[PDB]
């Protein structure tokens, strides 16, 4: 989900479905929605190990 | 074995974020290549309706 | 045979893993600690909860 470039599904009412069900609760999915011309960013972790 | 004498379990619901996205479903970068060899015809028993 | 060291009760969890305790670990069971933070304001208790 972090990359772009890939043909999504057609239905729009299923297609936001997935991206609120594997980005939500993730260490690695964007916070912001993806910007559609740059990059995406990582959420900056409170802390490291 | 992770760096400090861990016991880190990896299974199938860690894989989730390559298969439910939807790319596994790209196919016609395939289609649209494999038929550039023009190719002979095997028994038509299974591919006619 | 000395002073008598005082135990303590958490109330925690059955089924946790015991692997977490197989190692040197935090007994609040989230990693702690202002060492651990990064360069922001409010790291410390971001770490906390």
């Amino acid at each position: 989900y972090l990359g772009r470039g890939a043909p999504p599904l057609l239905d729009n009412a299923a297609a936001v479905y997935l991206r609120n069900a594997v980005v939500a609760g993730n260490r690695l999915g964007p916070a912001q929605p993806v910007p559609v011309f740059g990059c995406a960013q990582v959420p900056r972790r409170a802390g490291m190990d | 074995w992770g760096k400090d004498r861990q016991v880190l379990r990896l299974s199938l619901e860690h894989a989730i974020g390559t298969v439910c996205h939807p790319s596994l479903m790209n196919v016609d970068a395939a289609v649209g290549g494999l038929n550039r060899d023009p190719v002979e015809a095997a028994n038509p028993y299974g591919a006619y309706v | 045979h000395g002073q008598d060291a005082v135990c303590e009760f958490i109330a925690t969890p059955v089924s946790t893993d015991v692997n977490y305790f197989r190692r040197p670990c935090n007994p609040r069971g989230r990693a702690a600690g202002g060492v651990y933070a990064g360069d922001k304001e409010g790291d410390v208790t971001a770490l906390m909860y």
